[PDB]
C-alpha cells in the first residue's frame, strides 16, 4: 500500500486515452482541473468534460472525435491563463477559459480531406515551464508539422517514411530538437534539424502502444507486451517483459524525489515495471485502466488520475512519504522383484502363451467385425459416427459421416436404417449419400421418435453401403436413450 | 485361503427343507458334563436332527427323529422342576414339547443309540411365532420359558406349569423377543419400530419400563450376559445394528451398508468391549469389536442362524445353518496365498490346433483387404405397385420400405416378413397417389429390402440390403389441357430423325400440338416443329419444364426402339438456361436466411421467457406475499411472441421445402441439358446428378448450396482447373450456410463455360 | 389449521415449480432441434401451470396474511396479560404464557392470564 485512493469510481462512462487527458488550470486562479477530450461510448459523442475535484462539472459537445487535446502555455512575459488545443480532423481548436475561442485548419494541399493524429509540444528557450512551448503535430497524409507555440504560422514541415501513431519531443527549438515519431509501420523515427529525409529509423518489429521519453534513454512498449528502452542514436539498450498486455502509458513524474519512471498499463489490472534499482510502480485496479495522466491535480503536486476499460474514473494520490520426486520403493517392489529374480522363466513363459492366446482372440474377433460389417471405421475409405440429441420422445440422430482420402470423392452411397418398427418412427429410414468431398465431415440428420409408451429402449444400426453391391461398406450402432416423454 | 470360512465337518441337511432362526442350537443336550457341543437342528417339517461331529461321517447324527408338525424353535436348558440337567425344548405353531435326549451306549461305536424321551407337552390355543428362556425374577436352577404368540401375546410358562398371558400393547406383526437378567426385563422391537422393555413382575401382575425408537424394526435381538461387568442389549435390525445400555439409550451403534441376516455376540476379548458376528445376505461373516471391524471372511451359504462353540476339542468353532439345509461348522482361513501363476508342465499349449486356427484368422485378415430378388411392377390402371421378393436361402428379419417422394404418397410404406424358408416368394402390394400441389421433381419410386443372412460366425446372420426402381406413369399427376401458345420459358430439344406425331409418345393425352395441367395448376406446352426435326416445350415456370422434357426424351427412345430405329439423338444446340435456374436458387437462399432470422430471433424470445419464468419461480417459493402481477403480464406478451414466431418458423419451414422440391426438378432438367449439350455419357452424367443432386431436404446443419457447392468446387479444382492461385482462392470447398449465393452461382458458370471448353469430368 | 394449509400449498407449489422447470428444459430441447409441434406444446403446458401457480399463490398468500394476523393476536394477549401487572410478575406472566403455548396448554395459559 503506497496509494490513497480519492476516487474510484465505477459507473461513470469516461473513454479517453492519455494523448486526449491534459490537466491545467485553464481559467487561472492557481487551482488546477482535468480537460479530458473523449469520443463518448463510441465515435457518438465526442465531448470536452472537464473534472473539478469529485465530479463533472461541464461537457462542451465537439464536431467529431478528439484525436488528442494538450496543453501548453502561451506568454513567455508573464504568463497568462493556458489555453487548451483540441484536434478533430483538419480542425484544431484553441479553447481559452476553456470556452470555444479559435480554430485553425490545415492547408488543403492536392475535395482531399486531411486528419490529425498525434500532438505533442516542446520548449523554447530556457527548458522550464514558466517558458513557452511550441507544437508538433502528424497528420495521416504522411507529414509531421511543428508549429509555433500559438499556432499561427508553419515553422517546420517534415516528411516521414509512413502515417504516425505515436509523438514525442526533447530539446531546445533553436539549439537542437529531437522529435520521435512512433509510426504504424512497425518502427520510430527520431527527425532532427535540417532534414530533407528523416535520415534516422529504428525498427522494434511491431507497431508500437506507446512511448517515454526519459532524461537520457527513450522507452517504447510493444504490442507484444514488452518494454524496450532504447538510446537516441538507434541502438537498443535493454528489453523487459510483462506479465500482460499493454494498455497505454505515460511520463510518471516527482520533482521532490527525482524519480522518474514509467507508468505502464496492463491488461491484468495492474500497473508494474522494473526500474534500475528501485521496486517501484507497482499498483493494482479493480478493472482493467486504458488511460494514465500523473499531474497536479485540485491542489496536490502528485495526483494520479485513469480511466479504466468500462467507463469509469480513478484518482490515486501519491504521499510525500514516498529434490527431485523420485517416487517411494516399498517392502512390496522388492518382494516382487525378488520373486522375479528367482522364478523369472515361468513368468516369461506363461506371459509369451499368453499373448499367443490374446493374439489369436483379438485375430478372431477382428475377422468377426470384418465378418458382420461391425466396424464403424473400415480403398473406401469412410467414417461414419452418429449422435443422439434429445431427452424427449423425439431424437435428433445426427450421422457424421467423412470421406478420409487423398483426392477422391465417393459418388455411389447410400444409409440404411435398422431399427425396432414397433418402438421408433423414422421417416426416412433409406437416403442416398451427396458427393463426399475428400476432407470434410457431412452432418446427415434424421428425426427417430420413440413410440413406445412406456420407457423402452431398443438398439438402431445404420448400415453405409454402395447402391449396386448390396454387402455393408460400414456400419455403426446407436443405443437409444429411454423415452422421457408423453 | 485368506478370508474364507475354511470348513470342518459340514452336511446338507435334507430335501428341500426349510429352516429359520432359532432352529440351529448348540449345546450339551446329552448331558455329558464335559463341555462338548451338540448340534441341534430343527425343520419347518418335523426332522429334529442332533449331530456331535467327529471330524463328513455317519457317527456323527445323533438322532434324525420326524415329529409330525413343524418345529419353529429349539432351545436348551434347564426345562424340568426337580432335576437341574439340560432339557431340549422344541416349539412348534399349537405345541409346546420339552424332551430329554438320553443316550445309552453300545460295545462298539456303531452300537450305542439315543432316544428322545417326552418329558411334558403344553397345548398352545394360539399360534406361536418364537419364544425365549430364562431365569424369570431371580428364581435359581430353572429356565421357565416365554413364548410370543403371533398376534402379540407373551405366554410365560413355568416349566411344566402355564403360569399366564399377557397380551403385548400396540403390536400388529411379531417382532424379536430377548430377556435380559441384569434387569429382569422382557425386551421386544415392536411394528412402530419401537424397543420396549418390560419388568417381568409388571406382566406378572397385570406397563412398559422404558422405549427407544430406533428407525428400523429388528430380525434378532441377543441380550448377552456372559460378561456381567456391564449388561447391553445388542439388536440387530433390518438396517442398522444398535448395542444399547440397561437405561435405554444407544451405547452404540453402526450403520451396516449391507441387509444382515444373524448376528451373534460372542465371548468377549478386550477390557470392556464385545466380539461380535454378524452375516450377510451377501454369505459373508463379520467380525466387530464394539463398531470396528476387527475381521470378514466369506461364507459358502446365507446364514439363517450361526453359533460359536467348542467341538470335538477345538473352542470357537463358527457353527452356521441355511434355511435349504447347509449345515457347517467352520474356521477362519489365515493363509494369504502367493499371487503366482501356476508351474504345471503337463499343460503346455496345444501350438498345432491353435496355429492351424490363427493361420485361417490370419488368412482372412490379409483377404479383407485385396440372394434375394425384388422387382416392382406398376400397373397401368392412385396407381396400385405390387413388389415381388424371392429367395434361395432361409433368410430371417426381412423388412420392405418403399420411398417415393415428398408430393407423392404411399398408402402403406412398410412391410415386416420375420422368417422366410427357401426359394419361396412374397408378393406385397400398395398404391401411390399425389397429396399435394407442385410437382414431384421425379415419378421413380424405390423399394429396399434389408434381411440378415444367418453364417456360421454370427448365427443372427450379417445384415444385408438390397433395392429396386419403379417408374409411375405420368398419367398419375396429370391431364391434358389447353395448349397454350406464348409461355415464359422456353427450351428446344433438337432431334436428328424425322419429326414424330405427339399423338402416338401421348395417347394418354387427346392433337399436334399438346397442353398438360398437373394436378395442382400447373401447365405446359408441347409444340412438335413442322419444318425442323426438333420439339419445343414452353412453360410460365422453368420447373415444370422438366417432367415433360423427360418423359419427350424417354417415349422418344423407347419408340424410336419399338419401331427399329437405332441412330437418334437429343441434341440441344443454343445456351444452358443458367439464368432462370439462378432465380431458383436465390429464391431458396432467400427462405433459408429467413429462417436463420426467425431462429435467431425465437432463440432470444426464449431466454426472456427463461428468465421471466425464473423470476416467477423465485417469488413463488417466498412464503410472504409480494405483488407480482406486472411479472405476470409480461409472461403472457413473451408467449404469445413465442406463439407466432414458432408458426412463423413453421410456415417458413413448409415455404422452405416447397422452395426445395422446385429447384430439384430445376437442377434435374439443368443437367440434363448440360449432358445433352456437350454429349456427356452415362457416367459424366452420374458425376453430375451426385454433384448437383445432394440431399432429400434442408436441415439446420447441411443444406443445398453448401453440399453442391463444395462438390462443384473438388470437381472445379481436381478436373478442370490447372492454376493453383485460383485453386486456392477462388475454389475452396467448405460445409456451413453461406452469406450469398455469389460463389455458388459463379462456379456453377464457371463449370458450365470450362465444360464448353473441352474439359471433362473425372473423379481422382 | 392455518400451519397446516400453508404446509400443503407449499407442497403443491414446489411439486409445480419442479414441472414448470421440466417443462423449461423439454421447450430448450424441443427448439433446439426445431420441433415446433412439441415446443408449441410444452409452452402451453407451462401456460397452464402459470395460471394454476399464479391461483396457489393467490390462495397461499391469503392465508398468509392471515396466520400473520393470529400471530400477532396471539402475541399482542400475551402483551395485553403481562401489561396488566407492575412489577416482577410482569415477565413472570409473559414467560409463563410463552411456555403455556410452546406446550399447547392454552388451559394453563388462560389459568395463568386470569390470577398467576
Amino acid at each position: 500500500s503506497k496509494w490513497l485512493d480519492s476516487l474510484s469510481d465505477s459507473m461513470a462512462n469516461i473513454h479517453t486515452f492519455s494523448a486526449c487527458l491534459a490537466l491545467a488550470d485553464f481559467h487561472g486562479d492557481g487551482e488546477y482541473k482535468l480537460a479530458m477530450g473523449d469520443l463518448g461510448p463510441d465515435g457518438r459523442q465526442p465531448r470536452l468534460k472537464v473534472l473539478k475535484g469529485h465530479t463533472l462539472v461541464s461537457q462542451k459537445p465537439l464536431p467529431d472525435l478528439p484525436a488528442a487535446a494538450v496543453t501548453f502555455l502561451m506568454a513567455s512575459h508573464e504568463p497568462r491563463t493556458p489555453a487548451l488545443a483540441i484536434a478533430s480532423g483538419p480542425c484544431v481548436y484553441v479553447y481559452k477559459n476553456l470556452k470555444p475561442y479559435f480554430k485553425f485548419s490545415l492547408p488543403s494541399l492536392p475535395r482531399r480531406q486531411t486528419v490529425i493524429t498525434t500532438m505533442t509540444t516542446l520548449k523554447k528557450n530556457l527548458a522550464d515551464e514558466d517558458a513557452v512551448s511550441c507544437l508538433v503535430l502528424g497528420t495521416e497524409n504522411k507529414e509531421l508539422l511543428v508549429l509555433d507555440p500559438e499556432a499561427f504560422t508553419i515553422l517546420a514541415k517534415m516528411s516521414l517514411p509512413s502515417v504516425p501513431a505515436f509523438l514525442e519531443a526533447s530539446g531546445q527549438f533553436d539549439v537542437e530538437f529531437r522529435l520521435a515519431a512512433a509510426c504504424r509501420n512497425g518502427s520510430i523515427y527520431i527527425l532532427r534539424r535540417d532534414s530533407k529525409r528523416p535520415k534516422y529509423c529504428i525498427e522494434l518489429g511491431a507497431q508500437p502502444v506507446g512511448l517515454v521519453g526519459v532524461h537520457k534513454v527513450l522507452v517504447v512498449g510493444s504490442n507484444q507486451d514488452s518494454l524496450h528502452g532504447f538510446t537516441y542514436k538507434g541502438k537498443r539498450l535493454w528489453t523487459v517483459q510483462m506479465p500482460a498486455a499493454i494498455l497505454a502509458m505515460n511520463l510518471l513524474e516527482q520533482h521532490s524525489r527525482g524519480l522518474q519512471a514509467v507508468m505502464a498499463a496492463l491488461a491484468n489490472e495492474e500497473v508494474r515495471i522494473y526500474h534500475d534499482k528501485v521496486l517501484l510502480n507497482v499498483i493494482r485496479t479493480p478493472e482493467a485502466v486504458t488511460s494514465l495522466c500523473f499531474g497536479r491535480y485540485g491542489r496536490e503536486d502528485n495526483t494520479l488520475i485513469m480511466t479504466t476499460l468500462g467507463g469509469g474514473l480513478i484518482i490515486k494520490i501519491l504521499k510525500r512519504t514516498a529434490k527431485l520426486n523420485v517416487p517411494r520403493k516399498t517392502r512390496l517392489y522388492v518382494d516382487q522383484t525378488l520373486r522375479e529374480r528367482e522364478a523369472g522363466t515361468a513368468m516369461h513363459r506363461t506371459f509369451q502363451a499368453d499373448l499367443y492366446l490374446l493374439r489369436l482372440r483379438a485375430a478372431r474377433a477382428y475377422v468377426q467385425a470384418l465378418e458382420s460389417s461391425l466396424s464403424p471405421v473400415s480403398r473406401e475409405p469412410l467414417k461414419l459416427h452418429a449422435v443422439v440429441q434429445g431427452l424427449g420422445p423425439t431424437f435428433k440422430l445426427t450421422l457424421h459421416l467423412q470421406n478420409t482420402s487423398t483426392a477422391r470423392p465417393i459418388l455411389g452411397l447410400v444409409v440404411c436404417f435398422l431399427y425396432n418398427e414397433v418402438l421408433y418412427a423414422l421417416p426416412r429410414a433409406f437416403f442416398k449419400v451427396p458427393l463426399l468431398v475428400p476432407g470434410l465431415n457431412y452432418p446427415l440428420e434424421t428425426f427417430v421418435k420413440s413410440l413406445s409408451d412406456k420407457g423402452i429402449s431398443d438398439i438402431i444400426k445404420v448400415l453405409v453401403l454402395r447402391e449396386g453391391q448390396s454387402t455393408p461398406l460400414l456400419s455403426a450402432h446407436i443405443n437409444m436413450p429411454m423415452s422421457e416423454g408423453l | 485361503s485368506l478370508f474364507k470360512a475354511r470348513d470342518w465337518w459340514s452336511t446338507v441337511l435334507g430335501d428341500k427343507e426349510e429352516f429359520d432362526q432359532g432352529c440351529l442350537c448348540l449345546a450339551d443336550v446329552d448331558n455329558t458334563g464335559n463341555g462338548q457341543d451338540k448340534i441341534i437342528v430343527g425343520s419347518f417339517m418335523g426332522y429334529l436332527r442332533i449331530f456331535n461331529p467327529h471330524p463328513a461321517q455317519a457317527e456323527d447324527l445323533l438322532l434324525e427323529v420326524h415329529l409330525r408338525d413343524p418345529i419353529l424353535q429349539v432351545e436348551v436348558g434347564k426345562f424340568v422342576s426337580g432335576t437341574e440337567m439340560l432339557h431340549l425344548a422344541v416349539l412348534h405353531s399349537r405345541k409346546l414339547c420339552v424332551y430329554s435326549v438320553s443316550g445309552t451306549l453300545g460295545n462298539v461305536e456303531h452300537g450305542n443309540q439315543y432316544q428322545i424321551k417326552l418329558m411334558y407337552e403344553h397345548n398352545l390355543q394360539r399360534t406361536a411365532c418364537n419364544m425365549t428362556y430364562g431365569s424369570f425374577g431371580g428364581v435359581k436352577g430353572r429356565d421357565l420359558i416365554c413364548i410370543q404368540s403371533v398376534d402379540g401375546m407373551l405366554m410365560v410358562f413355568e416349566q411344566e406349569s402355564y403360569a399366564f398371558g399377557r397380551f403385548l400393547p400396540g403390536s400388529l406383526l411379531p417382532g424379536p423377543l430377548a430377556y435380559s437378567s441384569r434387569t429382569d426385563s422382557f425386551i421386544t422391537v415392536s411394528s412402530c419400530h419401537q424397543v420396549e422393555s418390560y419388568k417381568y413382575q409388571v406382566l406378572a401382575f397385570a406397563v412398559v419400563d422404558w422405549t427407544l425408537n430406533i428407525g428400523e424394526q429388528a430380525i434378532d435381538i441377543c441380550i448377552v450376559s456372559f460378561i456381567q461387568s456391564a449388561s447391553s442389549v445388542f439388536v440387530l435390525g433390518e438396517r442398522n445394528f444398535f448395542c444399547l445400555k440397561d437405561n435405554g439409550q444407544i451405547q452404540f451403534m453402526k450403520k451396516l451398508d449391507y441387509s444382515p441376516s444373524c448376528f451373534l455376540p460372542y465371548c468377549s476379548v478386550s477390557e470392556g468391549t464385545i466380539n461380535t458376528l454378524i452375516g450377510n445376505h451377501n454369505n459373508m461373516l463379520h467380525i466387530y469389536q464394539d463398531v470396528t471391524l476387527k475381521w470378514a471372511t466369506q461364507l459358502p451359504h446365507v446364514p439363517v442362524a450361526v453359533r460359536v462353540g467348542c467341538l470335538h476339542d477345538l473352542k470357537g468353532v463358527i457353527v452356521t445353518l441355511s434355511d435349504d439345509g447347509h449345515l457347517q461348522c467352520s474356521y477362519l482361513g489365515t493363509d494369504p496365498s502367493l499371487f503366482q501363476a501356476p508351474k504345471v508342465e503337463s499343460r503346455e499349449l496345444n501350438y498345432d490346433e491353435l496355429d492351424m486356427e490363427l493361420k485361417e484368422l490370419q488368412k482372412v485378415i490379409k483377404n479383407v483387404n485385396k440372394d434375394l430378388k425384388v422387382s416392382a411392377m406398376v400397373s397401368p390402371n392412385s396407381v396400385t405397385v405390387k413388389v415381388t421378393l424371392k429367395n434361395r436361402v432361409a433368410l430371417q428379419k426381412i423388412k420392405l420400405s418403399i420411398y417415393v417422394q415428398p408430393p407423392l404418397v404411399l398408402t402403406g410404406d412398410q412391410f415386416t416378413f420375420e422368417f422366410m424358408a427357401p426359394e419361396m416368394t412374397r408378393t406385397v402390394g400398395f398404391s401411390v397417389y399425389l397429396k399435394g400441389s407442385y410437382s414431384p421433381p421425379e415419378l421413380e419410386g424405390n423399394a429396399v429390402v434389408s434381411y440378415s443372412r444367418p453364417t456360421e460366425r454370427n448365427p443372427d446372420g450379417i445384415p444385408r440390403v438390397s433395392q429396386c426402381k419403379f417408374r409411375l406413369p405420368l398419367k398419375l399427376v396429370c391431364l391434358p389441357g389447353q395448349p397454350s401458345k406464348t409461355a415464359s420459358h422456353k427450351l428446344t430439344i433438337d432431334t436428328n430423325k424425322s419429326p414424330v406425331s405427339l399423338l402416338s409418345l401421348f395417347p394418354g393425352f387427346a392433337v399436334n400440338v399438346m397442353g398438360f395441367r398437373f394436378l395442382g395448376g400447373s401447365q405446359v406446352t408441347l409444340l412438335a416443329s413442322k419444318t425442323s426435326q426438333r420439339y419445343r416445350i414452353q412453360s410460365e415456370q422453368f420447373e415444370d419444364l422438366w417432367l415433360i422434357t423427360n418423359e419427350l426424351i424417354i417415349r422418344l427412345q423407347e419408340y424410336f426402339e419399338k419401331q427399329g430405329i437405332k441412330d437418334f439423338t437429343c441434341s440441344f444446340s443454343g445456351s444452358v438456361p443458367l439464368e432462370e435456374y439462378f432465380e431458383l436458387i436465390d429464391h431458396h437462399f432467400e427462405l433459408r436466411i429467413n429462417g436463420e432470422k426467425l431462429e435467431e430471433l425465437l432463440s432470444e424470445r426464449a431466454v426472456q421467457f427463461r428468465a421471466i419464468q425464473r423470476r416467477l419461480l423465485t417469488r413463488f417459493k417466498d412464503k410472504t406475499p409480494a405483488p407480482l402481477q406486472h411479472l405476470d403480464t409480461l409472461l403472457d406478451g413473451t408467449y404469445k411472441q413465442v406463439i407466432a414466431l414458432a408458426d412463423a418458423v413453421e410456415e417458413n419451414q413448409d415455404n422452405l421445402f416447397q422452395s426445395f422440391t422446385r429447384l430439384k426438378s430445376a437442377t434435374h432438367l439443368v443437367i440434363l441439358l448440360i449432358g445433352l449439350w456437350q454429349k456427356l455419357s452415362a457416367d459424366q452424367i452420374a458425376i453430375l446428378e451426385a454433384a448437383f443432386l445432394p440431399l432429400q431436404q434442408d436441415t439446420q446443419e447441411l443444406g443445398w448450396e453448401e453440399t453442391v457447392d463444395a462438390a462443384l468446387s473438388h470437381l472445379l479444382k481436381t478436373c478442370l482447373s490447372k492454376s493453383s492461385k485460383e485453386q486456392a482462392l477462388n475454389l475452396n470447398s467448405q460445409l456451413g450456410i453461406p452469406k450469398d449465393t455469389s460463389q455458388l452461382k459463379k462456379h456453377i458458370t464457371l463449370f458450365c463455360d470450362r465444360l464448353a471448353k473441352g474439359g471433362r469430368l473425372c473423379l481422382s | 389449521e392455518y400451519h397446516s394449509v400453508h404446509q400443503k400449498l407449499s407442497a403443491d407449489m414446489a411439486d409445480n415449480s419442479n414441472l414448470i422447470r421440466s417443462l423449461l428444459v423439454q421447450a430448450e430441447d424441443a427448439r433446439l432441434m426445431r420441433d415446433m409441434k412439441t415446443m408449441k406444446n410444452r409452452y402451453k403446458e407451462l401456460y397452464d401451470l402459470n395460471k394454476d401457480l399464479l391461483n396457489g399463490y393467490k390462495i397461499r398468500c391469503n392465508n398468509h396474511t392471515e396466520l400473520l394476523g393470529s400471530l400477532k393476536a396471539v402475541n399482542q394477549a400475551i402483551q395485553r396479560a403481562g401489561h396488566l401487572r407492575v412489577g416482577k410478575p410482569k415477565n413472570q406472566v409473559i414467560t409463563a404464557c410463552r411456555d403455556a403455548i410452546r406446550s399447547n396448554n392454552i388451559n394453563m395459559l388462560f389459568r395463568i392470564m386470569r390470577v398467576g
